[PDB]
RNA sequence: GUGUGUCUGGGUGGUGG
């Protein structure tokens, strides 16, 4: 539901990556030349930072349980 | 629940030894090295070292089972020259292989940061 | 108290199973006389039962989430039965159609059907690994 | 009814004369392992 | 019989990865030293977290879990910090841990984003490593309004066979003989295969005359460190670590000598 | 033991590669196709201007049915046999297959040239519809594509009517094991 | 002019389907026969009792 | 229904009100009419009749 | 002893006691959520 | 009870459906032209079973076309798109028509199964059995049905590379070995979910408490400690089998034993953490308690895997990443799967997937695996793949973990989605 | 200066091999 820390194949550490791949695609790059932009070159971490759901945002919506 | 601890792979239990020297009944000088918490990063640069020495005409490494943390490292040799030395030959010829590598490794970074 | 754990001869201990152990192995259906058969416990870290790939064959099982029910016999009896009838050496031609019940099967197959080919031609080290994961070498090896 | 316990193939003969539920008896799930030989088995830790 | 003479040609020595040649050295030695670099390098990374407090939407073994993941810069303090089952005192210890807290609340209408910022060292030369003075920080969790984080997590030396936390390296590109001399693979259409970047060949060529005297000599890496240590540290503690390895088995084989004879 | 640990050294795979052939191949599966398809194209029109002689020992909706499964059988085996012929040493369904480890060369045929003649019941595709099996068809087709023949392969794609009728044939398949499985227990209890 | 060509084919109908199921949904059967009975068919039984 | 989501399922019964045809063969009849006719707005039990022939 | 429940919405510690209702002390709601635990919560980073 | 589907309505051999109504639903969220102006256009209209019988159907736009003796020319309706005759489940699957159809009934069946974000109130709920998955991951290969599923927004799997191969046995009968080191890095991680309920009555009364041993009668030698003092587990609280969840005591109607215990424990076999319990009032007035326990569930030898194919698999053996085969690049394995398994089960769309998923991962894009795109086949993918400097059919020079001698023959190995049951 | 009671009996549905 969050971006994982690091890729599940080689370990390179994309925890950092995903806020930048969504400021690139806001700035309106291509997500292949947003990811070639943030270095993973390995398909690995290209699937990494591609294939993730942010649903930790859809998981913000509700409430906290206690304040 | 059966899971393993994953320290097991390589710390040796409360009593047991880390290398067994196993004489084979079968074949004169033929020894069978039995070493516990190794894998296949050992096993092979000592089997190709032993492979290097023309004193010997048997050597190799096996994993009984993935699961299993030893490995059995039979070597046959000429009679004069016993196994167990020529396993040591394999282990200081490494040792000075993988020295002489580190400190060119060494000078060559240095080198390089130098240009 | 250890005056209560203090073993005399005639007594009955009810130690774990340990290795070398004779189980019987059924899987259902149990359809003919292979479906369940006696087997030696290894023991082994995780949480499944593990069978060697050719036992596969007379038990119709395979590894997509199959299930197996061991039996452990209670008695030296049984135990002396179990391993001079039902042990999977002793039964693994079966009388239904005189012919083995289990073969060598899938990686191993096409494997070794790779491996007899003409054009095949093994370094010495090759050989040397593959030569001890025999355990019925003499070890004398072979002129190349 | 005494027919209905006798008679059925969960009922009384078929259920607990002929098959019935033992002890010292185990059941997981099995897996590959081309290392140990045909007569051997692996046995989990918990159920040994 | 005797030891090889292995020479080194580096080609890259980016701040990231390390490129280099070990020409002069056997196959078995130089994917040895493969494995070591991904699995018998210690690095230090976080093992122990006390959490105290955790409102968040991600449960606390997801927290540690990520916690774990992220890498701290482990140059020179683990040549001297000690395995903590190794180490004498009953808690962790700064001769064998680095202290780590997080206390992040969010009291914002906005959302806040636990950061790799927020891991607190007890050192400083041990840190996260986007902390290293451009680039973005670690995600841990995002918070709303209302929820916490309390944790005080140690970090302790470890290497990558006992966990992945502990890898210092993303992806080894090992790789010898590019242009199949060796013929140790076999292309059944050769002609359609791409060229490797250390191919020696030119283009009319699919793959170089097959050599039988030849073995493998020329062994390429690309060691792609993820920051936790510097890559050439990486390579040199690597084969330190293999020496070491390799000289305890020496220890252990002569007192077994002793006891048999 | 000894055949896995050469197995890490020769290793075995299959892929994509695997399951094409060269372009004479492929034109060669496609002309046998179109031959096959004029064939029972031939076989219809002489059924309709009533040219066609039924033979002896069963009725004329027999008698072309028969022809064109001998029609659609013999295109099968051409090409698998083209199929097969195309294969080279280094092919991995060719090594499962000789070696007997698992596959046959109807699944290497069915992969790489033609998936062949779907059958319910023992028969072809019924008319479900109002003499129609689909109503993309038009009434009273008795055309290969119209009937259950799943020209293309599993590599080129199934069209979507040929998809449906070759579900339809594995949903016989599982309903036959399933009523299989009761029988067949029963049957054992007695005989035990 | 006032046709789809092949090569605009997908995106029309993905389009079309797109707004299919923006409009029913996927579990509309269910809806509807429920609603059907509400407003309907309890009314239809009292009266016709 | 006391907190648990529950679902109820589509049941595929044969269609109302219309005439079907069958051909019940081993049986004295050899084609059969039924129609389950049923009256709209109040859905009574369904009164299935049947016409059929004899064989001969 | 002074068991404190949270309240669903109000999010409002609540010191209810043995045998009493289950009442939000502002909104009244009937649901309540036990805090976490004090004891020790420790994980390996994993 | 009728069954029916929309169709688009064919009149003089050309769609009814023209440009300006693509153009309106293309502004549909701005000027709420709605597929329901679309049904009162005249364009589309609902078919039943019997109706369809009489119609003539035309498989697609470009089927209406008179270049040739063109089958039919008096075509009444058109399919939307053939992708449609698919149920839920169904339309998960990437390239149905390049398997055989009980692969795709058994990944219907398996799509079920499959672990992920079921709802995304799981925090709030407290259903009896709960799967969760740590890092789901929507598919490289996108199927463009599951676009209206939400399964790009709740998916239930991991994109993971794969090669099928067979390394070291075992991966033998439908088997799968997978990566320790991913593992570890949160691979295929998920969490069960366990809530127990319970009630307390006065007819007898019983309440909740924490009993003690002087006034309750046959309890078990467990920690009752555990319990706070109103006889619940507080959440964060590691809990294991026959460990009083649920401190409950009943009076007895005629010392040291004045009360019966009648708490309710965990289940025997299950440990976990107690993360949520909830407090209430049932429906008459009494007190009623919901507890879940959270337990995380590492992926281990036995747990079932599948893909998106009907190919089952249980884990075998977990190799660390220095064990497992490498390409080139270092790029290991996730999984490893038999060769074995392919050619009996026909699984090509298992293969294609693969293909694609690469071309995808190296492009930065997403795959469509819509079954009957004729614009989309297995060599512009191969071509694809080969503009990215990889072999055209997905093949790689791997190397042994164990030796690092590359193996003879060159390993398919790429991205595939994979799920969790 | 100790220690056994573990809600049964039916029905319905889903699932694995
Ligand atoms: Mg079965
Ligand atoms: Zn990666
Ligand atoms: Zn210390
Ligand atoms: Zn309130």
């Amino acid at each position: 539901m969050i971006i994982p820390v690091r890729c599940f194949t080689c370990g390179k550490i994309v925890g950092n990556k995903w806020e930048a791949y969504l400021g690139l695609l806001q700035a309106e790059y291509t997500e292949g030349d947003a990811l070639d932009a943030l270095g993973l070159k390995r398909y690995c971490c290209r699937r990494m930072l591609l294939a993730h759901v942010d649903l930790i945002e859809k998981l913000l919506n509700y409430a906290p349980l206690e304040k | 629940m059966n899971a393993p601890p994953a320290f097991e792979s390589f710390l040796l239990f409360e009593g047991e030894k880390k290398i067994t020297i196993n004489k084979d009944t079968k074949v004169p000088n033929a020894c069978l090295f039995t070493i516990n918490k190794e894998d296949h990063t050992l096993g092979n640069i000592i089997k190709s070292q032993l492979l290097k020495d023309p004193q010997v005409l048997f050597a190799g490494y096996k994993v009984p089972h993935p699961l299993e943390h030893k490995i059995i490292i039979r070597v046959q040799t000429t009679p004069d020259y016993s196994p167990q030395e020529a396993f040591t030959n394999a282990i200081t010829d490494l040792i000075s292989e993988l020295s002489l590598l580190e400190e060119r490794f060494r000078v060559a970074i240095k080198d390089k940061q130098e240009g | 108290k250890p005056s209560d754990l203090h073993l005399q001869t005639g007594y009955k201990v009810e130690r774990h199973m340990c290795d070398g152990d004779i189980v019987i192995f059924n899987r259902q259906p149990t359809l003919h006389k292979m479906s369940m058969m006696g087997h030696r416990v290894r023991i082994l870290p995780w949480s499944t039962f593990r069978l060697n790939l050719s036992v596969t064959t007379p038990y119709n099982a395979d590894f997509d989430g199959d299930e197996m029910n061991l039996h452990l016999p209670q008695s030296l009896e049984t135990r002396a039965e179990i391993q001079e009838l039902a042990m999977v050496p002793r039964m693994i031609v079966t009388p239904q159609s005189n012919r083995p019940v289990m073969g060598i099967v899938q990686d191993t197959l096409t494997a070794v059907r790779k491996f007899t080919k003409r054009d095949v031609f093994l370094e010495r080290g090759e050989v040397m690994n593959l030569l001890m994961f025999l355990s019925t070498w003499d070890g004398k090896v072979p002129q190349p | 009814s005494l027919k209905q316990r006798l008679k059925g193939k969960e009922g009384r003969v078929r259920g607990n004369l002929m098959g019935k539920r033992v002890d010292f008896s185990a059941r997981t799930v099995i897996t590959p392992d081309p290392n140990l030989s045909i007569d051997q088995v692996g046995v989990p830790r918990s159920i040994a | 019989p005797y030891a090889n003479q292995p020479t080194v040609r580096i080609t890259e020595l980016t701040d990231e990865n390390v490129k280099f040649i070990i020409e002069n050295t056997d196959l078995a030695v130089a994917n040895s030293i493969r494995r070591v670099f991904i699995a018998e390098v210690p690095i230090i990374a976080i093992d122990w977290v006390q959490i105290d407090a955790n409102s968040s939407v991600l449960h606390d073994e997801f927290i540690a879990h990520r916690l774990g993941l992220i890498p701290l810069t482990s140059d020179d303090i683990v040549d001297k910090l000690q395995y903590s089952r190794d180490c004498t005192c009953e808690e962790f210890c700064p001769e064998c841990s680095v202290e780590f807290t997080l206390d992040v609340r969010c009291n914002e209408d906005q959302t806040r984003h636990v950061t790799s910022r927020d891991l607190i060292s007890n050192s400083p030369r041990v840190i996260p490593v986007t902390s290293r003075n451009e680039q973005d920080d670690i995600l841990i969790v995002k918070l709303r309004k209302g929820q916490e984080l309390r944790l005080r997590a140690y970090a302790k030396k470890g290497f990558g066979k006992e966990h992945a936390k502990w890898n210092p390296t993303a992806g080894v590109a090992f790789e010898y003989d590019p242009d199949n001399a060796l013929r140790h693979t076999v292309y059944p259409k050769p002609e359609e295969w791409p060229k490797s970047e250390y191919s020696e060949l030119d283009e009319d060529e699919s793959q170089a005359p097959y050599d039988p005297n030849g073995k493998p000599e020329r062994f390429y890496y690309n060691v792609e460190s993820c920051g936790s240590l510097r890559p050439e540290t990486i390579v040199l503690s690597a084969l330190s670590g293999l020496k070491k390895k390799l000289s305890d088995l020496q220890t252990q084989l002569s007192h077994e000598i002793q006891s048999d004879v | 033991t000894v055949i896995n640990n050469w197995l890490l050294i020769e290793g075995h795979t299959i892929g994509i590669g695997d399951s094409i052939a060269d372009s004479k191949t492929y034109q060669d599966i496609q002309n046998t196709i179109k031959k096959a398809k004029q064939d029972v194209i031939e076989v219809i029109e002489k059924a309709h201007n009533n040219e066609l002689e039924p033979t002896p020992g069963n009725t004329l909706r027999q008698t072309f049915e028969n022809q064109v499964n001998r029609i659609l059988n013999d295109a099968r085996d051409k090409t698998g046999s083209s199929a097969q012929k195309s294969l080279s040493e280094y092919n991995n369904f060719k090594s499962m297959v000789v070696s007997g480890a698992k596959g046959s060369k109807i699944n290497i045929s069915q992969v790489i040239a033609v998936v062949g003649q779907q059958n319910v019941e023992g028969k072809r595709i019924p008319f479900g519809f109002k003499h129609r099996t689909l109503p993309h068809f038009i009434k009273d087709d008795y055309g290969p594509e119209s009937r259950g023949f799943v020209e293309n392969s599993y590599l080129a794609g199934l069209t979507p009517t040929e998809f449906f009728f070759h579900a339809m044939g594995g949903r016989e398949g599982l309903i036959d094991t399933a009523v299989k499985t009761a029988e067949t227990g029963y049957i054992q209890r007695r005989l035990i | 002019d006032d046709e789809i060509t092949p090569d605009l084919w997908q995106e029309a109908c993905w389009i079309v389907i797109s707004s299919y199921f923006d409009e029913k949904g996927l579990v509309r059967q269910q809806l509807d026969s429920f609603d059907e009975f509400i407003q309907m068919s309890v009314q239809r039984i009292v009266e016709d009792a | 229904i006391n907190g648990s989501e529950k679902v109820l399922i589509a049941q595929e019964k044969m269609a109302t009100n219309t005439v079907y045809v069958f051909a019940k063969k081993d049986s004295k009849y050899a084609y059969t009419g039924e129609c389950r006719s049923c009256l709209e707005n109040s859905s009574r039990p369904t009164s299935t009749i049947w016409v059929s022939m004899l064989a001969r | 002893q002074p068991m404190i429940y949270i309240c669903g919405e109000c999010h409002t510690e609540n010191e209810i006691k043995s045998r009493d209702p289950i009442r939000c002390r502002e909104c009244g709601y009937r649901i309540m959520y036990k805090k976490r635990t004090k004891r020790l919560v420790v994980f390996d980073a994993r | 009870g009728r069954i029916c589907r929309p169709l688009l309505i064919v009149e003089k051999q050309k769609l009814l459906l023209k440009k300006r109504h693509i153009d309106q639903l293309k502004e549909r969220e701005y000027n709420n032209y709605s597929w329901q102006d679309l049904v009162a256009s005249g364009v589309v209209e609902y078919i039943d079973t019997l109706e369809e019988e009489t119609v003539m159907l035309a498989m697609t736009p470009d089927d209406l076309q008179e270049k040739e003796v063109a089958y039919c020319s008096t075509y009444t309706h058109c399919e939307i798109h053939p992708s449609m005759i698919l149920g839920v489940c169904a339309s998960i699957i990437p390239f149905p028509d390049h398997n055989q159809s009980p692969r795709n009934t058994y990944q219907s069946a398996m799509g079920k199964q499959a672990m992920g974000v079921y709802i995304t109130n799981f925090h709030v709920r407290m259903d009896t059995l709960a799967h969760v998955l740590y890092y789901p991951q929507k598919p490289l290969v996108t199927t463009r049905s599951m676009e209206y599923l939400r399964f790009r927004e709740l998916p239930a799997g991991i994109n993971s590379i794969v090669a099928i191969a067979s390394y070291t046995g075992y991966n033998q009968e439908d088997s799968v070995i997978m990566n320790r080191s991913a593992v570890d890095r949160g691979f295929f991680r998920s969490v069960f979910y366990r809530s127990y309920k319970e009630q307390e009555s006065k007819k007898q009364e019983e309440v909740f408490e924490k009993p003690t041993r002087e006034t309750c009668q046959g309890m078990r030698h467990a920690i009752y400690d555990k319990l706070d003092d109103d006889g619940l587990i507080a959440p964060g609280v590691r809990v294991s089998g026959d460990d009083v969840i649920i401190g409950k005591t009943v009076t007895l109607p005629e010392r040291r034993y004045t009360k019966r215990d009648c708490s309710t424990f965990l289940r025997t076999s299950e440990t976990g953490i107690v993360d949520q319990v909830m407090v209430t009032l049932n429906q008459e007035g009494y007190k009623f308690c919901k507890i879940r326990v959270r337990s995380v569930r590492i992926p281990q030898i036995g747990d079932k895997f599948a893909s998106r194919h009907g190919q089952k698999g249980t884990c075998g053996i977990q190799y660390r990443q220095e064990d497992m085969p490498f390409t080139c690049e270092g790029i290991t394995p996730d999984i490893i799967i038999n060769p074995h398994a392919i050619p009996s089960r026909m699984t090509i769309g298992h293969l294609i997937e693969c293909l694609q998923g690469k071309v995808s991962a190296n492009k930065g894009e997403i795959g469509d695996a819509t079954p009957f795109n004729d614009a989309v086949n297995v060599q512009k993918i191969s071509n694809l793949l080969s503009d990215y400097g990889y072999h055209l059919r997905g093949n790689e020079v791997l190397y042994n973990g164990f030796t690092g001698r590359k193996i003879t023959s060159q390993i398919f190995i790429g991205p595939t989605y994979y799920q969790r049951l």
